[PDB]
């Protein structure tokens, strides 16, 4: 996250971390035994990382536990990242309270100008790199259809959105996948790509979750 | 298609995208 701000340990307590002995996506709880993430961030051996805040030190809320399942979408797109979703599936339930907590699915897709909220441990830096310890917050607006698609010319599938600032500054960055993208209490969103980060007239694009909806609760019903 | 594994939001997982292509 660039041009964010710390968000406060546990305030957004659906935020995980994937970690194979070290930080590399992040995702979303959506129930105690379910998360959601980016279908570009498969990878074996992954251990979900639940009520972090300073990811390099223990301090208090942690669970960790072992994925059991991680199903990508059959229809995701390595070149074009249309389709960019998967599911984990927890060894075992995790504890939910307040500083661990799932987000709702949406039960419909947001619009252009509404506010949401992106949060991660990716990169800091527009140009250069630098990794936070702790969880980084930014409030971005949706952008229009045409403004995304003028953005990103030929690029834009319609299971993609952008959100962000034309004028630079404010954005998602590398380390930020998989995250949540969280508009009205709803994860609308999920942390995918974007040309550099924090670049004038190159806003960030998300997975829209929207789509995703009955194939994400039919997943879960099978598994 | 290595633009686009730079565009994916140096880590392993760039590099086997990058590696891959
Ligand atoms: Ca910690």
């Amino acid at each position: 996250i660039v041009g964010g701000y710390t968000c406060g340990a546990n305030t957004v307590p659906y935020q995980v971390s994937l970690n194979s002995g070290y930080h590399f996506c992040g995702g979303s709880l959506i129930n105690s035994q379910w998360v959601v993430s980016a279908a570009h961030c498969y990878k074996s051996g992954i251990q979900v990382r639940l009520g972090e805040d300073n990811i390099n030190v223990v301090e208090g809320n942690e669970q960790f536990i072992s994925a059991s399942k991680s199903i990508v979408h059959p229809s995701y797109n390595s070149n074009t990242l249309n389709n960019d979703i998967m599911l984990i599936k927890l060894k075992s339930a995790a504890s939910l309270n307040s500083r661990v907590a799932s987000i709702s699915l949406p039960t419909s897709c947001a619009s252009a100008g509404t506010q949401c909220l992106i949060s991660g441990w990716g990169n800091t830096k527009s140009s250069g790199t630098s990794y936070p310890d702790v969880l980084k917050c930014l409030k971005a607006p949706i952008l229009s259809d045409s403004s995304c698609k003028s953005a990103y010319p030929g690029q834009i599938t319609s299971n993609m959105f952008c959100a962000g600032y034309l004028e630079g500054g404010k954005d998602s960055c590398q380390g930020d996948s998989g995250g949540p993208v969280v508009c009205s209490g709803k994860l609308q969103g999920i942390v995918s790509w974007g040309s550099g980060c924090a670049q004038k007239n190159k806003p960030g694009v998300y997975t829209k979750v929207c789509n995703y909806v009955s194939w994400i609760k039919q997943t879960i019903a099978s598994n | 298609c290595k633009v686009m594994c730079y565009a994916q939001r140096s880590p392993e997982l760039l590099r086997r995208c990058l590696d891959n292509c």
